[PDB]
RNA sequence: GCGAAGAACCUUACCUGGUCUUGACAUCCACGGAAGUUUUCAGAGAUGAGAAUGUGCCUUCGGGAACCGUGAGACAGGUGCUGCAUGGCUGUCGUCAGCUCGUGUUGUGAAAUGUUGGGUUAAGUCCCGCAACGAGCGCAACCCUUAUCCUUUGUUGCCAGCGGUCCGGCCGGGAACUCAAAGGAGACUGCCAGUGAUAAACUGGAGGAAGGUGGGGAUGACGUCAAGUCAUCAUGGCCCUUACGACCAGGGCUACACACGUGCUACAAUGGCGCAUACAAAGAGAAGCGACCUCGCGAGAGCAAGCGGACCUCAUAAAGUGCGUCGUAGUCCGGAUUGGAGUCUGCAACUCGACUCCAUGAAGUCGGAAUCGCUAGUAAUCGUGGAUCAGAAUGCCACGGUG
RNA sequence: ACUAUGGUUUUUAUU
């Protein structure tokens, strides 16, 4: 109704020295397990580095261009809404969904050794087959095959 | 040394108990320990708050006991034998050793 | 519970120095498996179990209000029920609505 | 809604009680068996005695029952002797020797449980009861009450009926953060029903 | 099996079968209990227990070594 | 996760077979025995007998209490019913904003207005404007809790400042700041501006630890479902009375071919476990709370200190912190179960038990209509007791760490 | 105004 809640920010954390790294605290934590999550924090970036070493400035080029959201859908009720309606992201989702929107197989068939698993996903979000892709590439056609309004 | 306990439930109750041994003997220039309350007892009670068919809906209740032990070192017949014949106030239990 | 119940519960308690108190050296020891021979006292071994229904096996402390065995607070020895009908009252001395 | 007792809270600015005792936590379920054994046998007995509130002190091996009474003659009897059977007859029943005292009460028609006894005796009088009310209702405020309610239940002036009646001037607040109210609820004990009769006085100066 | 970890007799039903082998034979003695256990005394004997309606009769042999009398009565219907 | 915190019997209804009928709970009259100790036979037992034996307390010598026995009337008894018959209680909407009155007004009156309208909200609120003006209950503040500070105080706890010194709160003594006691300050759109009907609102700025019911408590106005309920009571009428009352023994209520809620455990690999380590609270407690010790594979059986409560048993909170190890496999996973061997209570554990050690091991990989909690110390995850008390819950109430 | 559509529930103590 007419909840307006301050917005949450976090600042970077002088051991990582960016914002970027200052959320893999949270990003791949569980069960409130924090310092559990810390245990792995920027050493998964050097292990990332052992699969594609092109050093910090390139670290996240591709492996969050690649992946970012770029739009908005589902429908808004104003008679006949059997449509849907696209419209672009705010740059405050620039960085956003990419590491939080998909547990399919992870909950499912678990996602390989926990420690190696950053490396991963940052390698999987620049390697762009199978798992993640239907989610993410579907917008990509949905917005020009249903547009008509909106 | 005489020894006596002052217990009751009233917070009031238990300094009128204590002013018929303390005060009476400050008022004759008697020897005393000074104020001191000692540290409170509680227990707690959770009561069902209807009398007919519903079991969920509850209510708390409390009971807290004060104990003072006063002490003497100038024990008279106007303490240590009054305080065993206190009538005018009631809801005290004064016990007493030698 | 009903009066006639009322005066079970006092029947109950009355073989106390009949049964239960001249063979309680025997009650300690009457079924212990480090003992001599299968069978020693069988004379006996039955005179504290041939009383019914009037034993410590069926003593219950009860609530002193209804006659109800259970679902009573043994603070007060009565029920929810009327300690609710003396908080209305002021009744119980020391006892004051507050949850801390 | 449970509208449930919101004045049990106003006993906390400290007051004199009438069950004014201590006991072992040990002893208490046992002390709260004679605290009610002895009340039932008084109020038995004094059923119809005018008596506005009985207060219950507990001595060393010892019980002192006080009763406040608007009629102390009926509680005493010829000699003062009446009494003596009275305190006779519950010197056991506690398991320690009861002791008996008499309080005069006055401003009568201005108690929360001796208006319901003038109610009472005006349903055995069998008169109006409506008028007995209305009656309650000023003479309580012209001896001293600044807001008073009387309310009756079921079989209302001896008849086939169900039902509820009330009359009420200058409120009785019992949620309140101040108002000492005086409160009380009886039956009459009618040839035609119990009738439940409630009663709440507000007299200020808290 | 039996009671406080050996064997255990009821005297006074042993003494009620004693009175009861001159009657039976083919007069089975008939008892109401199933909360008893057997003993070797049994061995021979003609005896019946109830089931709340009528008597099942009960047969002992040596190679029996400990059954309750409601063992060889059953109650419940099932389907 | 029903009334109903625990099952051989019992609280207990139901059924069969025994036993009684003014009964028997209990009161007035009557009236013989002490209660008991030893002990055998019948009956499923209640009961009914056979053989020994005590003579207490009280004792105006008349006559009583304890514990039993037995008789007569007035009687009653009820482990019955009726809420479509009642005072009430609780459930619903819902903490929703509403229900109602005095006097004025409108209407023929039943009824309405006030309580609507226009701004604005959690709100019959807070304002503006009116044929209304005020008022009781609900709403709301006051009230309870707390953020940051202030202020008082104490033991067998705390110890700065002042002093002494087994150089130690050890001790004179005192509360730095903790802890427990608690109590007070502070919040009023007040104050600066905007927007508006320069009214109330609502958003920024300032002082603040915190600001616009701060967030949580406290609670539940009228009133309906002929709601349930006479098993919480209370009650009028009605019913049973060789019994639907009272007393007894054993059954039964736990019977089982499928249907559904209420839950609980797993559906593994930031999962599982070995070894080493820390801090929360909050409760129980002299037929009780329980350490030590031995015997044993263990449940347990013996032996048994300390504790009388902020002082002493239950008692080294778990995850997280650190060092290591699984073998990729429906898994060392997961638990329904078939076996072997024990511990103990109890009139007795077959029917109908809790716990202990060791062989065996299925279904299970997040689930369909549909119905669901949640706006942050909350999703997630891992920890602590007590009521009941032979045996018994996942519910209840009390409590925390990480997020 | 802001999707074009979705039928049945025995007479009954009776307030």
């Amino acid at each position: 109704r007419r909840r307006v809640i301050g917005q949450r920010k976090i600042l970077p954390d002088p051991k990582f020295g960016s914002e970027l790294l200052a959320k893999f605290v949270n990003i791949l934590m569980v069960d409130g397990k924090k310092s559990t999550a810390e245990s792995i924090v920027y050493s998964a970036l050097e292990t990332l580095a052992q699969r594609s070493g092109k050093s910090e400035l390139e670290a996240f080029e591709v492996a969050l261009e690649n992946v970012r959201p770029t739009v908005e859908v589902k429908s808004r009720r104003v008679g006949g809404s059997t449509y849907q309606v696209p419209v672009e992201v705010r740059p405050v989702r620039r960085n956003a969904l990419a590491m939080r929107w998909i547990v399919e197989a992870a909950r499912k068939r678990g996602d390989k050794s926990m420690a190696l698993r950053l490396a991963n996903e940052l390698s999987d979000a620049a390697e762009n087959k199978g798992t993640a892709v239907k989610k993410r590439e579907d917008v990509h056609r949905m917005a020009e095959a249903n547009k008509a309004f909106a | 040394r005489i020894r006596i306990r002052l217990k009751a439930f009233d917070h009031r109750l238990i300094d009128q108990a204590t002013a018929e041994i303390v005060e009476t003997a400050k008022r004759t220039g008697a020897q005393v320990r000074g104020p001191i309350p000692l540290p409170t007892r509680k227990e707690r009670f959770t009561v069902l708050i209807s009398p007919h068919v519903n079991k969920d809906a509850r209510d708390q209740y409390e009971i807290r006991t004060h104990l003072r032990l006063v002490d003497i070192v100038e024990p008279t017949e106007k303490t240590v034998d009054a305080l065993m014949r206190l009538d005018l106030a009631a809801g005290v239990d004064v016990q007493i050793s030698l | 519970a009903k009066q006639s119940m009322k005066a079970r519960e006092v029947k109950r308690v009355a073989l106390a120095d009949k049964y239960f108190a001249k063979r309680a050296e025997l009650k300690a020891i009457i079924s212990d498996v480090n003992a001599s021979d299968e069978d020693r006292w069988n004379a006996v071994l039955k005179l504290q179990t041939l009383p019914r229904d009037s034993s410590p096996s069926r003593q219950r402390n009860r609530c002193r209000q209804t006659g109800r065995p259970h679902g009573f607070l043994r603070k007060f020895g009565l029920s929810r029920i009327k300690v609710r009908e003396a908080a209305m009252r002021g009744e119980i001395p020391g006892l004051k609505k507050a949850s801390w | 809604g449970q509208k449930v007792h919101p004045n049990g809270i106003r006993l906390g600015i400290v007051k004199p009680w009438n069950s004014t005792w201590f006991a072992n936590t040990k002893e208490f379920a046992d002390n709260l068996d004679s605290d009610f054994k002895v009340r039932q046998y008084l109020t038995k007995e004094l059923a119809k005695a005018s008596v506005s509130r009985i207060v219950i002190e507990r001595p060393a091996k010892s019980i002192r029952v006080t009763i406040h009474t608007a009629r102390p003659g009926i509680v005493i009897g010829k000699k003062g002797e009446d009494v003596e059977k009275l305190r006779k007859v519950v010197a056991d029943i506690a398991g320690v020797p009861a002791q008996i005292n008499i309080a005069e009460v006055r401003k009568p028609e201005l108690d929360a449980k001796l208006v319901a006894d003038s109610i009472t005796s005006q349903l055995e009088r069998r008169v109006m009861f409506r008028r007995a009310m209305k009656r309650a209702v000023q003479n309580a405020m012209r001896l001293g009450a600044k807001g008073i309610k009387v309310e009756v239940s079921g079989r209302l002036g001896g008849a086939e009926i169900a039902r509820t009646e009330w009359y009420r001037e200058g409120r009785v607040p019992l949620h309140t953060l101040r108002a000492d109210i005086d409160y009380n609820t009886s039956e009459a004990h009618t040839t035609y029903g119990v009738i439940g009769v409630k009663v709440w006085i507000f007299k200020g100066e808290i | 099996r039996s009671l406080k970890k050996g064997p255990f007799i009821d005297l006074h039903l042993l003494k009620k079968v004693e009175k009861a082998v001159e009657s039976g034979d083919k007069k089975p003695l008939r008892t109401w209990s199933r909360r008893s256990t057997i003993f070797p005394n049994m061995i021979g004997l003609t005896i019946a227990v109830h089931n709340g309606r009528q008597h099942v009769p009960v047969f002992v042999t040596d190679e029996m070594v400990g059954h309750k009398l409601g063992e060889f009565a059953p109650t419940r219907t099932y389907r």
